[PDB]
């Protein structure tokens, strides 16, 4: 999501009355992190095969 | 994050370090480096293998070697003298 | 006779009597209903595919490993002590 | 240490020594607080861009479209680092 | 006087200090002290001293 | 779709473009010659397709310079310390100045 937004919970990029998808425990700023320079199937192409 | 990824690397390698310890225990009956190396030329090797294995991954995480070099340059984000 | 509760009774409401503390939560309405809908999870739980899938691994096929593992290997390994050549194993 | 601190003024004295260093300026001493970017100072719509671009370089900031293109004037983008605690 | 003492400690927030000399008290500031809890006298009197007691008990059987 | 040549939103998209290719350039190179000239390389390609007017080449063009865009992109984007994706950002928060809301009757 768009940092420069601002947002009631600046930290975690919610909004106070935004609804959460069931599986939000994934798809907070917690959660692990994503990349997004390379797609995941290059990633492991890339990986084993240096 | 990053403190979380480097102590949950540090109990993926101490967990096999308590494997070795248990194992250093039912082979040798003590923990102590005197008798284990005053002993260890006689024991089989597949049992050293075993020890050494655990005790290595362990040295992995904490060395960060290429498996589990991830935690090192997240740990980063602390202050420099650390 | 009008039959209906007797008038000696005298009644009254029901004043738990705690001292009615100041909002310190700001509640939000959803994450309220995150939490009824992961909590009452399994009223609403059905069997599908994979939940099927799930359901079969973790309960059929990882307990039967486990349990081949464990009633082959029951008496098998004994080494405290042993030494080179010696075996490890108390059978073949 | 690090014994500095931005004022208005500072702010202004670099700003229009950004623009009097700009090629694409119509011509100097038309620059000043109520300077226009499209009307006064004589600039396309991508001059504005490699402007704002210059001011984040010179006080170390990162603007970005919808703060950016709101900028349409010199004041206003004094103001704007002046709302920044970070400005260098 | 449960109930006025402590609704008036919370809310006020000041409790009623009776100086020597004057017979008149009122709400004042002044917490730093002489103030303690029903549950003091029992347990730090009755119960540490007890488990210390059971600290040097296995030490000793040891 | 009508993507007007001439009107606010194009103007709008076309900026970000602009400043999205000189940050590029920036994050990519190292040397300050060599990113003027390509700043200066990039004004030119602007400049030369500003004069369009069929909005079909127009939006062609525009989703040439997307896939150029993404065909360049930087990992490790330059981002100021105290801004977002850097290094100190929420270091060290002013906490919020609060009152000590009571719970309880009798404890503090
Ligand atoms: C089944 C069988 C089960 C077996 C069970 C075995 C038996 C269990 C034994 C239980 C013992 C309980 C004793 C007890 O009741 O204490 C109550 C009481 C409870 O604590 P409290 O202070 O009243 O809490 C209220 C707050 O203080 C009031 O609030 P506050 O505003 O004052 O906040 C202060 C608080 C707030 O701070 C915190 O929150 C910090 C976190 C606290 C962690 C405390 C954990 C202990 C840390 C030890 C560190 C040592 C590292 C090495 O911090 C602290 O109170 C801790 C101060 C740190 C120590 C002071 C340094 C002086 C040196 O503690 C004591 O009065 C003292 C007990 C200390 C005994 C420690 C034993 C040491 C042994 C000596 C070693 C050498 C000889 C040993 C052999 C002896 C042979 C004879
Ligand atoms: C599928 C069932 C598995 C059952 C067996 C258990 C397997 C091992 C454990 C994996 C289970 C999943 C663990 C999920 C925990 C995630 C908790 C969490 O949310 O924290 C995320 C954290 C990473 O934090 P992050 O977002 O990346 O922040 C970085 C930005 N500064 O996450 C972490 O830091 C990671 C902590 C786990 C570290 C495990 C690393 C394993 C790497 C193995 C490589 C192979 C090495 C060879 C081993 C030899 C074995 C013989
Ligand atoms: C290995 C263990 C696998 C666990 C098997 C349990 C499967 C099961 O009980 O199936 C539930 C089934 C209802 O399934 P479902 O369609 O998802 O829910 C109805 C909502 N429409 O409903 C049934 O299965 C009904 C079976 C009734 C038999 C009761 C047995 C008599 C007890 C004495
Ligand atoms: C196996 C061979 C592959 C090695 C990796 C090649 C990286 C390609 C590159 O072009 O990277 C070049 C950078 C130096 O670039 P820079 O100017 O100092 O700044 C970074 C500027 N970038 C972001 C545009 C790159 O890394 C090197 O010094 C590699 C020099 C090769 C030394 C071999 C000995
Ligand atoms: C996902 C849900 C679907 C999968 C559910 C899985 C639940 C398990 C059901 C399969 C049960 C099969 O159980 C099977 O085991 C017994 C022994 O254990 C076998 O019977 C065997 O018993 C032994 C004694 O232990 C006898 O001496 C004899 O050798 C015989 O071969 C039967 O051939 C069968 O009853």
């Amino acid at each position: 999501k768009n940092p420069y937004k601002k947002y009631d919970d600046q930290q975690d990029r919610r909004n106070l009355e935004e609804p959460l998808s069931v599986n939000d425990d994934l798809y907070d700023m917690w959660s692990p992190d994503r990349f997004t320079h390379f797609k995941n199937q290059d990633a492991l192409k890339y990986f084993i095969g240096f | 994050k990053s403190a979380l990824s480097a102590v949950l690397m540090n109990r993926f390698g101490d967990a096999f370090f308590v494997l070795g310890l248990c194992v250093i225990a039912y082979v040798f009956g003590t923990l102590n480096y005197s008798t284990i190396f005053a002993t260890a030329y006689l024991i089989n090797t597949d049992l050293l293998v075993l020890i050494m294995l655990a005790l290595f991954i362990a040295a992995m995480a904490k060395s960060a070697q290429f498996g589990l070099h991830n935690w090192l340059t997240l740990a980063m984000e602390g202050p420099t003298p650390v | 006779v009008e039959l209906k509760p007797s008038s000696a009774i005298q009644r009254g409401p029901l004043n738990k009597g705690g001292w009615d503390a100041p909002h310190a939560l700001h509640n939000d309405g959803a994450i309220d209903r995150y939490a009824h809908w992961r909590t009452f999870y399994q009223e609403r739980f059905k069997y599908t595919r994979a939940t099927g899938k799930s359901t079969l691994i973790f309960l059929v096929a990882f307990p039967a490993l486990i349990g081949y593992v464990a009633y082959q290997s029951e008496g098998l390994f004994e080494f405290a002590g042993k030494r080179r050549g010696e075996s490890v194993t108390t059978r073949g | 240490s690090s014994a500095h601190v931005l004022t208005k003024d500072m702010i202004q004295e670099r700003i229009v020594a950004l623009l009097e260093s700009f090629d694409k300026v119509n011509d100097a001493k038309n620059i000043t607080a109520t300077a226009n970017l499209t009307s006064d100072l004589g600039l396309d719509s991508l001059d504005v861009v490699e402007v704002v671009m210059a001011i984040e370089e010179e006080f170390g900031l990162e603007i970005p479209d919808h703060d950016a293109d709101e900028i349409k004037t010199v004041q206003q983008a004094i103001d704007y680092v002046s709302a920044q605690p970070a400005a260098v | 006087l449960k109930d006025y003492y402590y609704n008036g400690r919370r809310i006020l927030d000041k409790i009623p200090v009776k100086d020597k000399q004057t017979g008149k008290v009122t709400w004042e500031i002044k917490r730093e002290g002489a103030e303690k809890e029903d549950w003091v006298n029992q347990m730090y009197f009755l119960y540490a001293p007890s488990l210390i007691l059971l600290l040097i008990v296995m030490v000793y059987k040891s | 779709s009508h993507p007007v040549p001439f009107s606010a939103a194009n103007k709008k998209l076309v900026t970000s473009m602009y400043r999205q290719s000189l940050k590029l350039a920036r994050n990519w190179i190292s040397n300050r010659q060599l990113f003027r000239q390509k700043a200066v390389e990039i004004r030119h390609k602007f400049d030369q397709n500003a004069q369009i007017s069929n909005p079909r080449l127009l939006a062609r063009t525009l989703d040439e310079t997307r896939a150029h865009l993404y065909e360049f992109r930087h990992p490790d984007p330059i981002v100021p310390p105290s801004f977002p994706g850097g290094t100190k950002y929420e270091r060290n928060v002013p906490p919020r100045m609060e009152k000590i809301m009571q719970h309880n009757l009798y404890e503090p």
